[PDB]
C-alpha cells in the first residue's frame, strides 16, 4: 500500500512532482504540497494537517508546509 | 498555533472577518468574508484549481470567481460557507487549534434567535471550542473606547446600531437597529456611478466600487452647499484609476454615496437616519442619564471611517439636542478595529472568566445556553 | 514502432501534418497535408506509379500531380483524403501501430460538430486507436508557452483564433476565431505577383508561391512608411529564384502579404484584423482580468514566423490598450510547434490520463462523447 | 408632413427605429437603426451611390455594405450616425418638419447622463424641435398597458429591465438593469450555429441569423425536457432557406438561443437571469405592494416575443414566489410596439402638456434641464 503511494501513475508522489516539474503555470513548493493535499486525501496512510479528510487536522504536532507518510518504522 | 492557551476573539459582523488573540492591540487576521467559487471551466489540466477559494485569496482571484458574501445584515444566511470562513480563520489564518483556545463571537443587537443558537452550535460541535461568548458589538467598542458610560453606534457592513449605556447598565429597551451600512452604500454606488456612465454590475466590479468608496468618499457637512458646490465646478472631482484598464473620474457621488447614511431615501428605506436614530436612542432613555449621553457620543466602529462624519454628526445631533448640552462625538482613528479591541478588553479581564459559556452545560442544555447567559 | 506505448500526438491543423510521441520537445513527422493526383496519361510502362501520392513526395511529384488540401479553414473537407493523410501519418512518416497508441488530435475552436464526431469515428473505427482526446489548439500553445494565464493566438494554415484564459480557466464567451490565415495570404500574394508581371495559377505555383511567402515576406511596423520606403527606391526590393528557372524580383509585396493578415480588407474579409480581435477578445474579458492578459500575450502558432509581427502586434495593441498597462507579446522561436509541443506537454500529464476519450465509452455512447469529455 | 402640430414619439431604443405621431395606435415609420457604408469600389460611373445608407436601405443593400448600430445596450455610440438615424427618421420615413412638432425620446432608466444630455442637445440645436421629453421605457410600457400598478420588463435589442411601479408612484430603488437582449442573442445564436456547422460572421449574416432568430427561436419550460427531447428525435427540428442559396436546418439552437435570456451563464455574464430579476425587482420593493406586482407583471416590449416565455416565466416566478399569490404575466400581442403606444397615450395627455421641456428654459438652463424634469 505504501509502496503505491509512492510508485503509481496517476496519482502517486513521484508522478505527482514528476507532473508538478512538467505542468506550466507558478510551480512552488506550496502548490506541491497543495496538490499532495488533493489527489492524496482519501488514502489511508498519507497524512497532512490540510488534507480534505484529515483526522490529523487539530495534531498540533503537524507543522504546515510539511507532510508524513506512515511508513513501517 | 499559540504558546498560551490565550481566548480568541473572532469579530466576523457582517462584511470584513477580523480576528486574533485576547491580549493584543489589533486584529491578527484581517480579510473581507467571501467565498468566491468558479463559474468557468478549469481548462489547464493539473494546475492545482480548488472547488472554492475564501476571503483574500478570492479577493486575488477574483476575475474568475463569484464572490458571495455568507453573512447579510448580520445575519449569517450560508452555513456552509460561514463553516469555511470559520474554517479559514482558524487554520489558514491563525494557523491554530480552536479545541484549545476559548472564542468571543459578536452579533449584532436584535437578531434572529437561531443566528446565536445555531453559530452556538457550529463553535462546540464542529471546531469544538472549550468556551465560547457571543456578545453584542457596539458594547464592546464601549470596552476599547474607555467608558462605562456613553451611547455606542459601530456601523458595520451590514448593520448600524445604537447601543446607550449608563454606568455600566444597558438600556435594552432603547438600543437602535438600523439595517443600513456599507454594503448598502456600495450598492448606491453602484447606482450612481451607472449614472454618471460607468457600470459596474459584477460581483468584482462591486468590490471594485466598494473600494472606490472606501479611497474616495467623504461625508458632507451641508448636502445642498457642497452639492451646490460640485454643480458649480471641478474642484471637489476627484479621478481613480480602475483595476487593469482605465482612469474614471467621479464628482457629486463622493458625498451622495454616504448621504444615504444620515438620509436613507436615497436607497428608499423608510426610516429617521443615522443622525436621528442616535438621538432618538438618547431620548428614549431616562432623563438624568441624558447629558452623560451627549458627552460620550461613540461613533466608534466600521463604515464611520469618512471624512468629515464627526462635524456632521456633531452638527446634526446639536441641531436636535436643546442647549446648553455638550455634545461630543467620540470619533478616535482606532475604528474599524475598536469592536475586536474590545473584544481583546472583555477577553482579558479577569471577573470575566466565570461568563464564559463552556462544554458540560452547553452539553447539559443545548443551545438555549446563549439565552441563559449571554446578553 | 516504438519502444513504449507512449502516446501520439497528431497535429493537423489545417496546412502542415505534424505529428510525433509524446514527451518529445518536436515532432518526428512534419510534412505538408497535401494529397497529389496525377492529371496526365502513364506512357512508361512497368514503372511503379501510383494512385495518389502523400505529403512530401506529392510535394517533390508535384510537377505532374494536381495538389488538394483536404482540410480547409481548420475543417475536414475529403474524409477519404484525410483518412489518407491519417495513414500515411502512422504507418509511413511514423512506421507506427496505432492499436498500441492514444492520439491526441487538435482542433480549432468554434469548429463544426460533425468535424470532431467524424474525426473520432475515424480515429476508433478505422484505425481502432485505444484512446483519443480532441484539444482545443491554442490552449495546448499556452501548454508549451509554460503560463496557466494568457490570451493566445496561432494564425495556422487555416484559422487564426484567440484564446484567453485567466488561472488555469477558459474564457469561452471571449474566443475570437478568424478565417483568415496563411493559405489565404499565399493567394493574395498570388495575386499582387499576378499584379507586377509573374503568372501563378497552377497549384503547384501556388507552392513556389507559398514558398516565396514563406522566405521573402515580412510585417512591416508602418505600412504607409514602408510603403513610401519602396516607392522611393529599390531599397527593400528582393529576388528569388524560381524552381527550375528563372530568377523574379519583388519589392512591395514582401509587405502587402502579411499586411492582409492585418488589414483583411485587402483580401475583402469584412473583420477588424487579427491586432482588434486580440485587443476584442481581452475586452470581452472580465475586468480585473485583462493586465494579466497584456502581459501575457502568446503569440505562438504558425503563420505568425513573420519577421517583425511582434513589433507591430505591440505597436498595435498598444495603441489600442491604455496607458500604464504592460503589454508583452510572447513570441518565442519556439513557435510553429508549440501547438504541437504543448501537444506533447498535455499528453505527458499524469493526472490526464483520465480524460482520454477510450474505447467501451465510445462504445457505449457514440460519436457525442467528445461533447462529454472534450472542451 | 402633418395637417396637425400634434407630437411626435420616436422610440429609438437600441435596435429599431420605430416612431409616428401622437394619438395613433401604431408606428407609421418601422425601421432597423443601422448604418450601412460600402466597403467597395464604386465601379459602375454615373449610378448614384451614395456615401452611407440609412436603415431599411441598408437592409436591402446589406450585400455590399458594412452595416453598424450607432446604439449599443440602450447607449448611443455613433452621435453623428444617430444624427443620420434621425434626420431619416423626420425627413424621409415620416417626411416631416421637426421644428413643428414635440418630440417624445425614449432611453432606458440607470443610463449615462451624457446619452440625455447630448440627445437634448442634438434635438435643440441641430433639429430645432419645440418642445422634448426623454422618458424611461418601461414606464411608457406601463401606460399602453392600462395600468397605474404593475412591474414592468420590455427587453429591447440593447437592453431588459424591471421597473415596478405601484398606483402611479415609481420605486427607483429596485429598478433592475440588465444588459442582456437581442443583440446578444443574436451573438450566441451566432456561435452555436458555428457549432452546428454554419458560418455566420458577416454583418449581413448576422442579420441573417436575427432572422432566423426571429422566426424559428423559441423559449421552452423545462430545458432539459426539451434539450433531451431534441437528443432523442428529430421532432423540433426545423429547416430555414438561406437568402440567396441554400437551406440550414436546426434543432436544439432554437431554444438555446433565448435561454441565455433566463441562463446569462450560456454568453458569460454573470447575472441571475430575466425571471430572478424581476423577482428581486419585486422583492426590494414594500411588503404590501408585492402581490399587486404579481397580479400585474406586465411583460410588455420587444424581445420576448418568442414563443412559451409567458409560461415560463410564470413558471420560474410562481417557483420563485411563495404560494397563495396569483402571479399574472402580462404579455399582450401588442408588444414590440407598446413602448411607443405608451409614448403616445402619454403625449396625448391634457395635463402632460405641461411636462414639456421646451426651448427658452432649455435656453436659459443648458441640457441639464431633463435633470430637472425628466426623470
Ligand atoms: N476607509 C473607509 N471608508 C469608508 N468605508 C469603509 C472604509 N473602510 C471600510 N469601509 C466599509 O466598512 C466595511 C467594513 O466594516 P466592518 O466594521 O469591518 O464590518 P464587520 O462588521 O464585518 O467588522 C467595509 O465593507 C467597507 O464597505
Ligand atoms: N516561415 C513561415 N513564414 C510564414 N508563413 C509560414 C511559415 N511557416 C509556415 N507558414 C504558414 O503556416 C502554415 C502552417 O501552420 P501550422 O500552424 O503548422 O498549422 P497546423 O495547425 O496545420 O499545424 C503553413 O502551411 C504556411 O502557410
Ligand atoms: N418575433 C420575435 N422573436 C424574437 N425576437 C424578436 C422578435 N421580434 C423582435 N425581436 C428582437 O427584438 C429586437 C427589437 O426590439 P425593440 O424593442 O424593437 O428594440 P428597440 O428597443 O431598439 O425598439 C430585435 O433586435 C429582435 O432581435
Ligand atoms: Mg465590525
Ligand atoms: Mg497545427
Ligand atoms: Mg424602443
Amino acid at each position: 500500500i505504501i509502496c503505491d503511494l509512492i510508485e503509481n501513475n496517476t496519482n502517486g508522489i513521484l508522478a505527482m512532482l514528476d507532473e508538478e516539474c512538467l505542468r506550466p503555470g507558478t510551480v512552488t513548493d506550496e502548490t506541491f504540497l497543495e496538490k499532495l493535499n488533493q489527489v492524496c486525501a482519501t488514502h489511508q496512510h498519507f497524512e497532512s494537517r490540510m488534507s480534505k479528510c484529515s483526522r490529523f487536522l487539530n495534531d498540533t504536532t503537524l507543522p504546515h508546509s510539511c507532510f508524513r507518510i506512515q511508513h513501517y518504522a | 498555533d499559540e504558546d498560551e492557551t490565550t481566548a480568541l476573539v473572532c469579530d466576523n459582523g457582517s462584511g470584513l472577518v477580523k480576528a486574533g488573540f485576547a491580549g493584543d492591540d489589533a486584529p491578527r487576521a484581517v480579510f473581507p468574508s467571501i467565498v468566491g467559487r468558479p463559474r468557468h471551466q478549469g481548462v489547464m489540466v493539473g494546475m492545482g484549481q480548488k472547488d472554492s477559494y475564501v476571503g483574500d485569496e478570492a479577493q486575488s482571484k477574483r476575475g474568475i470567481l463569484t464572490l458571495k458574501y455568507p453573512i447579510e445584515h448580520g445575519i449569517i444566511t450560508n452555513w456552509d460557507d460561514m463553516e469555511k470562513i470559520w474554517h479559514h480563520t482558524f487554520y489558514n489564518e491563525l494557523r491554530v487549534a480552536p479545541e484549545e483556545h476559548p472564542t468571543l463571537l459578536t452579533e449584532a443587537p436584535l437578531n434572529p434567535k437561531a443566528n446565536r443558537e445555531k453559530m452556538t452550535q457550529i463553535m462546540f460541535e464542529t471546531f469544538n471550542v472549550p468556551a465560547m461568548y457571543v456578545a453584542i458589538q457596539a458594547v464592546l467598542s464601549l470596552y476599547a473606547s474607555g467608558r462605562t458610560t456613553g451611547i455606542v453606534l459601530d456601523s458595520g457592513d451590514g448593520v448600524t446600531h445604537n447601543v446607550p449605556i449608563y454606568e455600566g447598565y444597558a438600556l435594552p429597551h432603547a438600543i437602535m437597529r438600523l439595517d443600513l451600512a456599507g454594503r448598502d452604500l456600495t450598492d448606491y454606488l453602484m447606482k450612481i456611478l451607472t449614472e454618471r456612465g460607468y457600470s459596474f454590475v459584477t460581483t468584482a466590479e462591486r468590490e471594485i466600487v466598494r473600494d472606490i468608496k472606501e479611497k474616495l468618499c467623504y461625508v458632507a457637512l451641508d448636502f445642498e452647499n457642497e452639492m451646490a458646490t460640485a454643480a458649480s465646478s471641478s474642484s471637489l472631482e476627484k479621478s481613480y484609476e480602475l483595476p487593469d484598464g482605465q482612469v474614471i473620474t467621479i464628482g457629486n457621488e463622493r458625498f451622495r454615496c454616504p448621504e444615504t447614511l444620515f438620509q436613507p431615501s436615497f436607497i428608499g428605506m423608510e426610516s429617521a437616519g443615522i443622525h436621528e436614530t442616535t438621538y432618538n436612542s438618547i431620548m428614549k432613555c431616562d432623563i438624568d442619564i441624558r447629558k452623560d449621553l451627549y458627552a460620550n457620543n461613540v461613533m466608534s466602529g466600521g463604515t464611520t471611517m469618512y471624512p468629515g462624519i464627526a462635524d456632521r454628526m456633531q452638527k446634526e445631533i446639536t441641531a436636535l439636542a436643546p442647549s446648553t448640552m455638550k455634545i461630543k462625538i467620540i470619533a478616535p482613528p482606532e475604528r474599524k478595529y475598536s469592536v475586536w479591541i474590545g473584544g481583546s478588553i472583555l477577553a482579558s479581564l479577569s471577573t470575566f472568566q466565570q461568563m464564559w459559556i463552556t462544554k458540560q452545560e452547553y452539553d447539559e442544555a443545548g443551545p438555549s445556553i446563549v439565552h441563559r447567559k449571554c446578553f
